[PDB]
RNA sequence: AAAUUGUUGAAAGGGAAGGGCAUUUGAUCAGACAUGGUGUUUUGUAUU
RNA sequence: AUACUGCCAGCUGGGACUGAGGACUGCGACGUAAGUCAAGGAUGCUGGCAUAAUGGUUAUAUGCCGCCCGUCUUGAAACAC
RNA sequence: AACUGGCGAUGCGGGAUGAACCGAACGUAGAGUUAAGGUGCCGGAAUACACGCUCAUCAGACACCACAAAAGGUGUUAGUU
RNA sequence: CCUGAAAAUGGAUGGCGCUCAAGCGUGUUACCUAUACUCUACCGUCAGGGUUGAUAUGAUGCCCUGACGAGUAGGCAGGCGUGGAGGUCAGUGACGAAGCCUAGACCGUAAGGUCGGGUCGAACGGCCUCUAGUGCAGAUCUUGGUGGUAGUAGCAAAUAUU
RNA sequence: UUGGCGGAAAGGCCUUGGGUGCUUGCUGGCGAAUUGCAAUGUCAUUUUGCGUGGGGAUAAAUCAUUUGUAUACGACUUAGA
């Protein structure tokens, strides 16, 4: 959501020209990281470890005004809420390992080509 | 069926050997092409003056940088000729364009290779003698191509270089010949020339 | 067991998706026939899409069968497994979406019992 | 439900089929090859490999060896459409084969348990391999640089044109 | 069309490959002399050549033995038309017309 | 000794085709020392194989297989015409392919 | 439910995208030598 | 005693696609007498693999092809609606 | 306006492209031949064979068809008196 | 072959390029490939026929033979699906009906039918018939809901705020 | 290992010395077999790991601040331990 918004070298860092400040947003989602890290903290996580995992807005019903327009005429004038939720676990090491087994189907010849490289080997 | 056919374009005829060339990129030969400054066109100099001049004409008219990009090497006019003969915006034509490589002179890891020509796009095998025929070199000269003179000088150098190791190739062979000669009247060779060889 | 049944490979495997059914959401994809007096696909222009006809009907000693030779037979109850009680061969039956699991046992039951095979006889359970 | 039992019914019995008029003929095998000619194999564990011709067997397949001596081919049968037959010809004559045919080589084949989870020649069969080797290659010695012949594996080297290559 | 005048050996080999008696409008394979012997019996025309027979030297039972047969399915010709326009007439280089003798030729490739 | 070919070298070209419409189906074949229609009588029935290899082993191999049959030869300069069990994948024009020498008749 | 949207995740993308035939590659899945030589050598022997 | 033409129910090869169809019949061929056969449509033998290997589906890539549908109209992809 | 064949109502191969031209009209597949049109490369198919002719400081290059004329040239070739 | 021969964006023997041609006239072959022709399989349609045979096979059943298949406007036929009605399956079902989602499966040329999985909570199907307010992509259609535009146009008259 | 040569894209060529294998130049001994009558029947790299270990010298850009030779915003030109 970013067309026809202006250019900054503060979006540099993350390789775009196009970038913002939404002050409102942020002190939102501020409010919920808080929210988030203070159920963290009666969840008895570790709070240094905590990672945003999982993080996303969408739509709320909108928020219907009207504004007036030229010739006696009437046209919508809606917020746009936002549903926002978001998800803070700790940093943990690798899930698993142990990767397939894979059971092996080799036909006659296949068996005795390796049977004949294993005595030609050593 | 080789990994690479370097061909020399010298005395060769550019539409034929662009034909050739095509077709044996498209059926899967890499083939690299030098000397494209000694590649030759029918038709007098100024014959083909003229038609490179209206080639220039052409050019998209609300934004020249758009529009046809007229290469002036000798190599790109080759490359030119070719491209017209592969389907050049399919990825297979792509691919076929990749396995191409011309240039100028021979560059460094071609003149310790071999050449060869091709006999249907020679000149001196397809023009009926006094036939008047157009040098690659100087009519890209002519349009706008620099480096003329320098592939003249590089190109004097590489070939004095190129017949020190000839002369020394001949050094090497006749002391084969005069050993053969001493080694010859074996039941070996005779043989072999009853068995064919 | 048997014969290399016939259809080997191919008539038509492919559904008839409805032109356009690809191109807006409210054209679904059953199979409607152009009627449209430009259609290139009611015209049979080449590159667009074939349109079913009789041609591709199915050879008639294979048609109905399932992969595995049978005719497939829906079944509601346990009674509805005698028509099949003597043509283990050439039938199968399939149990219907909406039988109870305690009843769908019982039917699993029989047709095991008689040889029946069935097209499902693992709804409603896991392995 | 639909229907307590179809009107039309199909057949219980699986049908019978009626004779077929295919007799059996014995293969007509082409004449470059008969027994003593040097043979190339083109597939298979020994593929390029040259063997001498020894036996047409029953199953129309081709008893041929090395012999073993020579290239580590044993008395072995190959497939007629498989080999290049050779005009370099060793005289059969010497060595019996009488007793060799598709009971000779009987499998025993494996069962299916029988599988390789992780990744034996009998008696007679080498003994006649001594046998067989002796007799052709007291043959081979009369042809000088023959036995070097049998021992080179073939392979087609760059320019070799096998429409035009003669055997 | 192309048409001439066809010699006995490509009478026979029309008739032996692409012989169909039309019999109750229906397009039946010769394929044995009592399929003729069947319909042609009448007019004395008991065997497959006794039909070619009454096709090569026209017979008084032409008529009958030639409409019973069912019109000849050709393919194309197995070396082509030797020409390459064929809607021009034989003499003109084309391939439609009278070709007196030629007619074997063409025909004996399309059969 | 380092050469160890027992088939012919041969190159996938095209697919049987108008100028507007090919059939997969049928795949035509450069065979490697043959210009003309007659040497290439020659190879008519033999096996071909075009040999490729995939990130993923499958059966023991990397290495993937599609087999065929010279059934044909096509226009005047040697090229044949090929019938694949699957046919051939329309990336491998260009590529290589394997002519065997089997089945045999010399 | 759909449109529309945040979007497991996968994939593709040099001036649209989508489609048809064909194969390849990836992913994914249905169908199969389970009881019928002995009327039955093992195997919770009327469970074959 | 021959690069031409015609004919042969003359001969000898090399490739390809197809195998439809019965619980029992027809027309024929071949030896001088157990009957066989290429004669009203494939069998015999031998391998490998009982699994996603073949195949179905779907996504992509590749080759070639593919204008937006409805409508009125002689004529629509239309710079016609 | 006449006769016919077409397009409209029709895809398919060819004429790059195109309602009508050429070829051929269409169930779903397979093999083999072809039509019209082609076979330097794009593009499947002879940079084949044979005899000539033409060099253009705007060559020419295939019906419908996407144009060219009168008049001229010891340019070149053949022919007539 | 050349002159005659002048038009407007850059440009089209289809393009490249071609000069004892890859040009032009002609001859001879070889080769390429259409949904056309030949042959074969399978679908359907139509036509012409057979069949009252045993303690298994409703005769609109079973079977044999041949030909044919383009289609707008339009006609007809056989079917697919929807709401309700009579009859039946002494049908399915709170041990889960209906509905919905599902690049899961099967069947049918197709309309569609069946089924796996998920969601779900009270009804609902098959078959023989009856009946109609019975099938949508369009009507600048109706009502309702929602996009791209787009965080865009903009939120600048009335002196001015700190 | 010693000498050179090669800048057009050199990135590769020739080398004098040692060691070290092989050598089918010629003649022997032993092995191979059952991959079952074919099945590519598998023989040549980019990149990754709290990989292995033998070495190797221990930086900048960007934001923010600043500048006006620049500037709609970005961008630019400067300065700044």
């Amino acid at each position: 959501f970013n067309s026809s918004i202006g250019r900054t070298a503060q979006g540099k860092e993350f390789g775009v020209t196009k970038a913002r400040w939404p002050a409102k947003s942020v002190k939102f989602v501020q409010g919920l990281l808080q929210n988030a890290a203070a159920n963290a903290e009666a969840k008895g996580l570790d709070a240094t470890k905590l990672y945003v995992s999982h993080i996303q807005v969408n739509q709320a019903p909108k928020q219907r005004r009207r504004t007036y327009r030229a010739h006696g005429r009437i046209n919508k004038y809606e917020s746009s809420p936002s549903h926002i939720e978001l998800v803070v676990t700790e940093k943990e090491e690798a899930v698993a390992k142990a990767a397939e087994k894979k059971v092996v189907r080799l036909t006659s010849r296949q068996r005795g080509r390796i049977a004949a490289q294993k005595r030609i080997a050593a | 069926v080789e990994p690479v056919v370097v061909i020399d374009g010298k005395g060769h005829l550019v539409g034929r050997l662009a034909s050739v060339v095509a077709k044996q990129l498209l059926n899967g030969q890499k083939i690299v092409v030098v000397r494209a400054e000694e590649l030759n066109i029918s038709g007098e100099f100024f014959r083909n003056k003229l038609k490179y001049h209206d080639f220039l004409r052409k050019a998209t008219a609300f934004n020249k940088t758009r529009g046809p990009f007229h290469f002036r090497a000798p190599s790109r006019i080759f490359y030119k000729a070719l491209r017209g003969m592969v389907s050049h915006k399919t990825a297979r034509g792509k691919a076929a364009l990749e396995r191409l490589k011309v240039f100028e002179g021979i560059p460094p890891p071609y003149d310790k290779k071999k050449r060869v020509v091709v006999p249907q796009a020679l000149r001196v095998l397809r023009l009926k003698p006094g036939r008047k025929y157009t040098t690659l070199g100087k009519l890209s000269t002519s349009v706008g191509w620099k480096y003329e003179d320098v592939v003249a000088k590089l190109e004097a150098k590489r070939k004095v270089s190129s017949a020190e190791y000839y002369a020394k190739k001949r050094a090497f062979t006749k002391k084969v010949a005069s050993a053969n000669a001493t080694a010859a009247e074996s039941d070996v060779a005779k043989q072999l020339a009853a068995l064919g060889y | 067991a048997s014969l290399p049944h016939p259809k080997i490979v191919k008539k038509h495997t492919k559904k008839f998706k409805r032109h356009h059914s690809d191109r807006y959401h409210r054209v679904a994809e059953n199979w409607r026939k152009q009627k449209g007096i430009d259609s290139v696909v009611r015209r049979r222009f080449r590159g667009n899409i074939s349109q079913p006809k009789i041609g591709y009907g199915s050879n008639k000693k294979t048609k109905f069968l399932s992969p595995s030779g049978h005719k497939t037979f829906l079944v509601a109850n346990v009674k509805d497994l005698e028509t099949l009680t003597m043509h283990t061969k050439t039938y199968a039956a399939e149990i219907a979406h909406n039988i109870s699991a305690k009843n769908r046992v019982v039917i699993l039951a029989r047709a095991k019992a008689l040889g029946i095979k069935v097209t499902n006889p693992k709804g409603r359970l896991a392995l | 439900t639909a229907q307590q039992a179809p009107k039309w019914y199909p057949s219980e019995d699986v049908a019978a089929p009626k004779k077929t008029r295919k007799a059996v003929r014995p293969q007509k095998l082409r004449a470059s090859l008969v027994p003593g000619t040097v043979l190339i194999l083109l597939a298979g564990r020994f593929r390029g490999k040259r063997v001498v011709y020894l036996k047409h067997l029953e199953d129309n397949t081709l008893l041929v060896t090395g012999p073993f001596k020579v290239n580590g081919v044993p008395l072995r049968r190959v497939n007629a459409r498989y080999v290049i037959a050779t005009s370099t010809k060793v005289s059969v004559e010497g060595v019996n084969v009488e007793k060799f045919n598709v009971e000779y080589f009987a499998k025993e084949k494996l069962t299916k348990k029988e599988k390789k989870e992780a990744n034996e020649i009998k008696t007679e069969r080498v003994e006649d391999q001594k046998v067989v080797d002796k007799a052709l290659l007291a043959e081979i010695k009369k042809t000088p640089l023959l036995k070097q012949y049998l021992s080179a594996s073939f392979s087609l080297k760059n320019g070799d044109k096998p429409h035009l290559l003669k055997f | 069309v192309a048409y001439g005048y066809p010699s006995y050996s490509t009478i026979r080999q029309l008739v032996y490959k692409r012989g169909f008696g039309k019999i109750n409008k229906q397009r039946v394979p010769l394929s044995d002399n009592a399929i003729i012997e069947a319909n042609l019996g009448k007019y004395g025309i008991l065997s497959i050549d006794d039909l070619i027979h009454e096709i090569i030297t026209v017979g008084p039972h032409f008529k009958q033995a030639n409409n019973f047969l069912w019109p000849f399915k050709l393919s194309n010709p197995s070396g082509g038309w030797g020409v390459p326009r064929k809607f021009k007439h034989f003499i003109q280089g084309g391939s439609f017309g009278n070709r007196e003798e030629f007619i074997n030729k063409l025909v004996k490739s399309m059969n | 000794a380092e050469s160890h070919r027992l088939y012919v070298k041969g190159k996938h070209l095209s697919y049987q085709r108008s100028k507007r419409v090919n059939n997969p189906n049928v795949s035509l074949i450069k065979i490697e020392g043959v210009a003309t229609p007659q040497d290439a009588q020659f190879y008519l029935g033999k096996r071909i194989a075009y040999v490729y290899r995939a990130s993923k082993e499958v059966r023991g191999s990397k290495i993937r297989v599609m087999w065929g049959k010279v059934t044909r030869t096509h226009g005047n300069s040697g090229v044949v015409r090929a019938t694949f069990r699957n046919n051939l994948p329309a990336k491998t024009f260009g590529a290589s392919v394997r002519i065997f020498l089997y089945p045999s008749n010399i």
